[PDB]
Order: structure tokens, then C-alpha cells, then sequence
């Protein structure tokens, strides 16, 4: 019903996703998708919300009630949205991926009468498809984008792109059987255009973020304070994370290019706090930025109003998982190119990373690290790394040199938490780098952990500089 | 020629007469009004001299100490054994930071020899002991911020966070 | 016992004449065990000072350099220059971090002095420019380092490892 | 520097005379290590001629040979109508690859005029009939690798996968 | 700063001298980009006066011009005559987005006084009789978007929307 605030906003090397997977397919590009936007600004309201709970009630609520809680602003299925989220790429018109032409028929000879795996890779400038078979043939494309030689390499060398391209790399043909050149030629041309999709990544991706407010819901009850938290927290959303795919890993990161408000009354106390980044001389300096907008929060914000409301919910600390931000982590240095950092983040966050290795040793430990920190990792219960070790090291009690004890994490007796930290595939990581930018080239690293409530005092002096370290070596 | 003057907060009895100045020019890093205390510095990769209350320098980037940042320069009986810096107000990592700077500051630490005979154990320490809490909260908050009491009858928030925002690494030696 | 000294790598030639002895312990910090540099050290805080390259210590967390370090002794009639001082082993930086250690460890730094007379604007510098990679590797590896031509014959890995690993920051002044 | 040989392996043994090489030096490629083979080479858009098993090059890209490659010189009496170039190592299209070599290979290939008299058509050609294969292990898989009969006794390891692992294509001619 | 002048689409031919800078800048609102036209602006309460083409102002929400959206002042015959306003980029009804926002414009509409002299009935108009828009491609089309006859052949393709886009009312009386 009118137009709250606008937003320029800027993402780097965005790995957005569609339907396909990728963000270019047969019919649209989309390289910013305003549901993610809008999810992800939901995520981090909750998360900064148990942080304010956590941080004056020592608390915590459960993701429900507190979507309970924020659904005046962010609306449910009992309420529609009061906040309409509309983002406006420039030079974001109707493009989209057409392949022309693709030289098949003599990887096609190859494949006939036979069981192959068709692997592919795209170094050496040109397309060469594999086979596991043991043969190899290169074939000759044109088509509608043109992937810029700077991205071909940057997978090539960011070992965590080049992994979850697996998944776009290869098909398991099976021509014994009947098979003839127009499906097998269907298939490849299917797989090579999966495959060439990956490649949209375009680095630097400039667009608006409008955001309108439904005058309607007037102060209902306390929709003035909910709004001005949201808001906050959309500037948090912008300042620690970034959109798209592999954001705990320094992609998608967000920065402000310009913020503009249209209800004073709303959103003066934010347009200020933006315009406190749009210029960012050195390291420290954003660091007492974020710091500030932090605590600004915590104690300097509206009051601990609705936090005393029968909506909310405690979370049980043994079924149930929750993050919220501990400012203590927030570890910032300064880039002067990003491509290498994105690279070097593979070093910081694998069990065998030369940055991480020469900061945790005897391993145990190092995997017990990132078993806590770095999201999922399969663990296998097969070659005694297993035995003991990590599950002596999350144990909550039972010894006192881990800096990391899971709460619930019991030695041979496991009822939720192990199955949970050893067993969900989709846990993610609490170890999050973000690339931050002013108007300048001035380009920093925000590392931070979040603080999540499965975790038993753990011992903040510890990580505050295993994390220093580690954001030492990545740059 | 605006400088200014670092001073640690110990558990050891190290801190009442280190400089002499206490106002210079007419303004202070460090703050305290009616919210807690700003601008705190925190120089990291020194750790304290105790005995002799100086820093001693390591080579560790987690080392580190917590302080205070007050206008003058120490005593006019120093400058053999002190680390003078004139930096741009940017390279300084402070902590709630609230007021604009001056782009141009002289800040004097109490520097130390690394009396390079014996291991460097660093070890860090909180502060606590309320005795020396109660005392550091005037015998150098007082003696340089003095308004407690007058204006800062809120002293107790001098308190609150003294008790936490500060904390260092030591020798012990 | 066990003493070294720190050199770092700026994009200058001012490492020449700094020590009287290159060689000095049978074992050093930083082996080349076929895979590049190892068990590099991170100094944090500290400037180059490429006329006369030493290491201004800077306050600023944020700043930093990064270079190598072995045994021997820098011309004696030193240390009101140096940063000389013993340390268990463990407070260092230490990256590409390959074996255990001896658990203490004496070692001499480069060092000019405070220097409080501009503003301390820094600059970060990598190197590039393999041309500048050929003057180190024939006067700060081939000098140090023997291990040219005797284990190792593709030299191009820590070529490739000195021209991507190394890079600092310069008071440029 | 380096120097080696490629010997193909088809479904007859007319090999009987081939490299001389056993001990040699300290190099070569196509290791066994207690999983099979390693680094067998295919060169692709060639043909076997085992009547005087030759790798007819052709033009199809689908073609290819598998084979051992390892040093050593063919017959003293060779590079003469052999294919012999050099690569550096990373240019042959290994698999099962389980490490480097020095980056220089100069390898002598089994190579014939292509005969253009009789068009030819290939076909694929397995290697199964241990009842053949039974005999390579002996004729082959030990007139260079003595390693067998003493080392390793996995040898359907190395078996089962001659019998899928080395295919080929042949003129028919 | 950045200034806007609108050039409504009548099927009249009075609006040749209608513009103080041909292009000037690098910025125009409305573009041709191998697809048609784009955000084509539409004011409604406002009737043309073809004869003598101005916007005069009917409170009728049911009026409404189209027209293009160019940069620069208006004639050099100005300041009695244009009603001249400042609006934040988002006040703009512009059919066929496909740009962003300056977040403020500067726009002239050429305006007229009502001459509250008789009724203002007014009546619609479409763009036909391709004759008029042949000869308004040349007096705008290529006299502001030159960029006709360097890329753009697909005038008729221009022409298409040219003869449906542009509707208008007009007091006709």
C-alpha cells in the first residue's frame, strides 16, 4: 500500500538456484529469487530474536513460536504478509540458455552396444567428454552464454564448486539394449546442458530490493516494535549473510550499495545504520560497526516488550536446535582479491586443509571441530576415527580438554543428538565467511561462528582465536 | 600534538602513577556516560609486565590486552623504556566505539624488555577480587574520570562491565 | 640449545647483509619436504620497512607479515636493534605447520624503531612478478636454503609457492 | 633425463621379443600395488595389428589400445619403424592413476605404416580366456615383473580386471 | 543533476522544437533495445491541446497521455509554460519497465493552463494512418533515438506499437 524502503544491493559470485538447479535454464534467468530473500530474511529474524531473548532472559524459543510471534509483519497461513519483498535486477531482462548446436554422433559410436559412464570435463577451453570406458572425445558446441574463461578456471580451482559439480558431470548410459542415436543423443544433450548451465555464475550481480508495507495493519498491538525488529534484522540478514548456495562458504555475500527510506517514523533508525557502511576505511572499523548494530540491539533497542507474551515457547535443549549470534566471533580482515579467498575457504574447513590442519592436530579433535562447527560430515563407523575419539570428544561430560561438549551427546547410550550431529545430512554450518564490500575496494572477510543451543558452555576463549587463526590464513 | 596514553587494568597493584596528565587537551578516548564505558582499546599480540606493570611483547596474535585511553603523555620522566605510535585513528580495534576521532592520535604504551631468559607462559586472567575491582574503580577512574559521584552516581554500571569487558594474558613470572 | 632468526620477504632486497651465519643448526623450521615451504611464521601487528627492512610493530590487529626463519646469528653487534626473545614454540603462528616442535626456542626479529613522526598509513603487497621471484630464490633460498638441486629438481613448486603464499603489508614510506 | 617403452597387450603373444630393461633404474609407470593395475596407457584413434603388432593409427577417435608402459629400450635394433616421441607426463591419458612422475616422457610406441590397401574396418576385442591370460602372467606379467611369486599372491587383484581392464580395437586385418 | 523532459506521442506535428539538448547525457528513460520500446510513461487527468499540443489538466481519472521519457531542459522558452516537478523515481507509471530508477527525477511536462473559458469535454485518440507514424519516427524516432538506421531496421516493428501504444485523449472541440 506504500513503498517502506528501497534497498541497492549488491552479490558476488552468486550461486542462486532453480527449479534445474542453476540460475539460467531453457526459458528464464533468475539470479536472485525474492523467496530466498524473503525465507532467508525469516531465518535470520529468528535467529537474531533468540539472540535478544539469549542475551537478556537466557532463554530460548522454539522456530515456531517465534514465527507465531513475527507472523504481523511476516505473515502465516492465518495472516498474509504485511511486507512485500520485490527485487529488480538492472539489465536483467528475458535472457536465457539456448544450445544451438552440439556435435554428437561419434561419442554416440562409442556408447552403442555397451554400458558407459559418460564423464565430462570443460577445461582446455573446449568441451571433452570422457568416457569411463576408457576413451575420449572432444565435442564442439556453440551456445547462448558465454562462459567468461575467469569462471571456467574458478571452478576449476575452488574445490568446493568443482564437488557439487559431480552432480552435474556425468550420466551411466546403458546401450546394450536397444538404443538408438536419436535418445542417446537426447540424453547427452540433456547432460551437456545441465552441465553448461553451471556456469552462469556471474560475479558482482547489482539489484534493488524494494520492500512495501501494508499500511493496514495498523498498531494492532505492538506492530511498530515487531516491524522496527524485522527491520533490524533484514540489516543483519545483509551485513552476515548472502543469498544463493554455499553462503557459510563466502558466496552470495551481500553488501550495501545505497538504502533509501520512505517512512521516517519506521525505518529512520536503520537508513542511518546503512548509511554506517557505505563507507568502510579499514578492518577494525567494520568490525566496530557490526559490533555496534549488534548491541544496539541487545540493550539499546525498543525493550523486552512481547518477549513476555503466551505465545512463545521454550525449546527443549535435548529434541530441540536452535542458532542465535554471539558477537564475541566476528573476526574481520581485509580481501584485496576475492576469487583467491573463495578458493582458500577449502583450506580452512577440510579435515586435511593446510589452514586448519596447522591450527588442530592430532586430528581428533579437528574432526571433533568441525563434526561441531562445519555443518554435516559423513562419519563412518567402520575404521575406529569413529571409535571413541570424535564420540569421547562431543561427549558433554567424561573428560575437560575438548573445547566443545554436545549437549546431549552420551558415549554408547546416543538417543537424539548423536543421531542428529552424526546422522541429519542437512545440518548447516555454524562456521560462516561472508565478503563484504563499501563503495570503495575495500573488501573484508567477516568470519563468525553461531552460537547454537546444543552446545555446553562452550568455551568462547578457545574458538575466538582458533577462528582469528583461521581467518589469518584464508587471506 | 594531541596524544594520548594506555593503561591497563591488572589483578596485580601496578596502575595508580603512570602519567601525570589527566586532561591535556580537553577530550578522552575512553568515555562514560549514563551506558558504560567506550572507545576501549584492545591491543592484541602483548601481554603484561606485573611486576613492573609494562607490556611485554610475544608472538602470538591471540595475546592480547584490554584498557583504557586517557589524553597526556607519561610523567615527563619517560621515553627509555616506553612505545610511542602515531596512528590514524583507523588501525586502533576499539570497543563500543561511539564519537567521531581525529584522524591523528600519539598513543604512548607502557612497554617492556622480553627478558629473554626464561619460557614465556602466558596465561589469561579475568578480573575479579573485588578488592582490586573496587580499588582500580578510583584510584584511576576516579583520578581521571572523576565525575562518579557527582554526575556518575551510577557507578555501579562502572562495575557491571569492568567485571566483564576487561579481561588480559599475563607471564605470571 | 635451540636459537633462529626471523627473515621476512618483502618485494625489496634489503635481506642481504643481516647475519653472519646461514646456516647454523643441522635442522631447521622450514623443510621442503617435496611439497613447498613448511612450518611458515606469521608475525600479526607488524609493518616492513623496506628502507632498511625490519618490522615496525603496529598496534593494528589487522596488519600483518608473514616470512620464514632459521638458525643463525645476526651480526653480533646487534640488539638494540633486534627483538630477541625465547618463546615455548607454541605461541608462534606457525602455518603449513608440518612436525612437532622442540617446546622452546630463542630467536632474533628485525626491528625499527617506534618512529613517531607521520601517520603510519599501510599498504598490502603480494608477490608477483616471477622476475621478482627469481631474486629471492637465487638470494633469500638459494642463500639459505641448499636444498636447490639436491632433493627437489622442479623447483617451479615453491616457486609457485613463494609467488602466491608470501605477502605482507608496507608502511610504503 | 627419461626414456621408456609402450608394449600393447592383445589377445595373442607375439611379444616374445620385447624390452630388455628388468632392473633398469628407478622408475616405471604401470605398477601393480596390491589392487590391480595402475597408469595403463590408452592411445586413442589407433588400431592393433597383432600380426606384427603394430598400433595402426587411424583417424575414429573411438579407437584406442591399452596397454603397459614402463622404461626401458625396446631392442637396441628398434626406433626404426617404432613411434617414439617425447610428452611431459602429463599428457598421456593414464587411469587408475595413484601418483606423478618427473614431468618428461619419451616413450617408443609399436607403430606401422597403415597399409592403405585393404580398408579397415576395426573391431573390439576383449581379453578373456585366462586360458590365454594364464600364460601373459608369465610371459609378460613376469619376464619384466619378477615381482610376482614372491610379493603378492592377490592375483585374481590382477586378474579379473585384465579380463575387463584391457579391451581394445583391431583392424580385423 | 539529471533533468527529464516529456515528449508525449500525439498523432500532431507541433512538437519539433520541443527540446534543450538532443541527448547530452548517457541516460534516457525510455529505450529501443532490438524489442521495442520501454518505459513509456503515462500521466492521467490530462487531456493533449494538439492544437497547440499541450497537457492541460481535467480532473478526470479517466484521461491520460502517453508519451517518452528524454533527458534536458525545454526549450530555452520556459518558466511560464512547463509544469516542472521533482519526483522520487517511484511516482512513475511506466509501461514497459525495464531499467531501474535515479531514485529522483527532474521532469518538464509540457502543461497548459485549463482556460477555464468552456466545457473541456474531451475524447480518446489512437495512433493510426501510418503516414503520421512514419513521419513522427523521423521527427522524434531519429532526431532523439538516432539509434534508428545503425542497428534498428525493425522500425516497423517500432511502428507496430507506435500505431497501439500511444493512445491519448484530447479536448478535440
Amino acid at each position: 500500500e506504500e513503498l517502506l524502503m528501497s534497498l541497492k544491493l549488491k552479490a558476488l559470485y552468486p550461486l542462486t538456484g532453480g527449479y534445474n538447479r542453476h540460475s539460467i535454464n531453457p526459458f528464464y534467468e533468475e539470479l536472485v529469487r525474492p523467496t530466498e530473500i524473503k525465507g532467508l530474511w525469516r531465518w535470520w529474524n529468528r535467529v537474531l530474536f533468540n539472540t535478544l531473548a539469549y542475551s537478556t532472559k537466557g532463554k530460548l524459543y522454539t522456530y515456531e513460536s517465534i514465527d507465531r510471534l513475527f507472523e504481523d509483519v511476516f505473515g502465516s497461513e492465518n495472516k498474509k504478509s504485511a511486507v512485500r519483498l520485490e527485487v529488480i535486477t538492472d539489465e536483467g531482462n528475458d535472457n536465457r540458455f539456448e544450445l544451438s548446436y552440439v556435435e554428437l554422433d561419434k561419442v554416440i559410436d562409442c556408447l552403442r552396444n555397451y554400458k558407459r559412464k559418460v564423464s565430462l570435463d570443460f577445461i582446455d577451453n573446449t568441451l571433452i567428454a570422457e568416457i569411463e570406458g576408457s576413451t575420449k572425445i572432444p565435442i564442439s558446441f556453440k551456445s547462448n552464454l558465454d562462459i567468461d574463461k575467469i569462471i571456467k578456471d574458478l571452478v576449476h580451482n575452488n574445490k568446493l564448486l568443482s564437488f557439487e559439480l559431480l552432480g552435474f558431470k556425468s550420466v551411466e548410459i546403458d546401450a546394450t539394449k536397444i538404443s538408438d542415436k536419436k535418445i542417446l543423443k537426447e540424453i547427452l544433450r540433456d547432460l551437456i546442458t545441465n552441465y553448461l548451465e553451471y556456469f552462469n555464475i556471474k560475479q558482482e550481480v547489482t539489484f534493488t530490493l524494494n520492500i512495501y508495507l501494508d499500511k493496514s495493519r495498523e498498531h494492532k498491538q505492538n506492530f511498530e516494535d515487531k516491524l522496527k525488529f524485522a527491520l533490524y534484522s533484514l540489516l543483519v540478514f545483509i551485513l552476515l549473510g548472502g543469498i544463493g548456495r554455499k553462503t557459510s562458504r563466502g558466496f552470495g555475500s551481500l553488501s550495501i550499495i545505497d538504502v533509501k527510506c520512505y517512512d521516517n517514523s519506521i525505518c529512520k533508525k536503520i537508513e542511518d545504520l546503512a548509511k554506517n557502511f557505505l563507507k568502510i576505511s579499514s578492518g577494525n572499523e567494520l568490525k566496530s560497526k557490526i559490533e555496534s548494530i549488534l548491541d544496539c540491539i541487545k540493550n539499546s533497542c525498543i525493550d523486552t516488550l512481547y518477549i513476555e507474551n503466551n505465545i512463545l515457547s521454550e525449546i527443549d535443549p535435548k529434541k530441540n536446535v536452535v542458532y542465535f549470534i554471539n558477537s564475541d566471533l566476528f573476526e574481520v580482515k581485509r580481501i584485496n582479491d576475492k576469487e583467491k579467498v573463495l578458493a582458500n575457504i577449502y583450506k580452512a574447513v577440510s579435515s586435511e586443509g593446510c589452514c586448519i590442519k596447522s591450527i588442530i592436530t592430532d586430528k581428533y579433535v579437528r574432526k571433533s571441530f568441525l563434526i561441531a562447527f562445519g555443518g554435516y560430515r559423513k562419519v563412518e563407523k567402520d575404521k575406529g576415527l569413529d571409535i571413541g575419539f570424535i564420540k569421547n570428544y562431543l561427549c558433554e561430560t567424561c573428560e575437560t580438554v575438548s573445547s566443545f561438549n554436545i549437549v546431549d551427546f552420551l558415549l554408547s547410550e546416543g538417543s537424539f543428538m548423536s543421531d542428529y550431529i552424526l546422522q541429519y545430512e542437512h545440518r548447516n554450518s555454524l562456521l560462516r565467511f561472508k565478503l563484504i564490500s563499501d563503495n570503495s575496494n575495500n573488501s573484508y572477510l567477516i568470519g563468525y561462528i553461531l552460537h547454537s543451543s546444543y552446545f555446553k558452555k562452550i568455551d568462547i576463549k578457545y574458538v575466538r582465536c582458533i577462528l582469528e587463526k583461521l581467518t589469518y590464513c584464508v587471506i | 600534538s594531541t596524544q594520548r596514553e594506555y593503561v591497563f587494568i591488572p589483578i596485580t597493584n601496578s596502575i595508580t602513577i603512570d602519567v601525570k596528565i589527566t586532561i591535556g587537551g580537553s577530550d578522552h578516548i575512553t568515555n562514560i556516560d549514563e551506558r558504560g564505558i567506550h572507545n576501549v582499546l584492545v591491543i592484541t599480540g602483548y601481554a603484561v609486565d606485573e611486576k613492573n606493570g609494562r607490556l611485554v611483547p610475544t608472538l602470538d596474535p591471540c595475546d592480547y590486552v584490554k584498557g583504557i585511553l586517557v589524553a597526556g603523555t607519561p610523567q615527563q620522566a619517560q621515553s627509555n623504556d616506553f612505545l610511542t605510535l602515531k596512528l590514524p585513528a583507523n588501525k586502533l580495534y576499539l570497543i563500543r566505539k561511539k564519537g567521531n576521532i581525529s584522524d591523528d592520535l600519539k598513543i604512548y604504551i607502557p612497554y617492556s624488555s622480553p627478558d629473554a631468559r626464561n619460557s614465556m607462559k602466558t596465561k589469561p586472567v579475568s578480573i575479579s577480587d573485588d578488592t582490586i575491582v573496587n580499588n582500580i574503580i578510583k584510584e584511576v577512574f576516579d583520578k581521571i574520570y572523576n565525575i562518579t559521584q557527582k554526575e556518575k552516581v551510577k557507578i555501579e554500571k562502572v562495575k557491571e562491565d569492568i567485571k566483564e569487558l576487561f579481561s588480559y594474558y599475563a607471564l605470571e613470572q
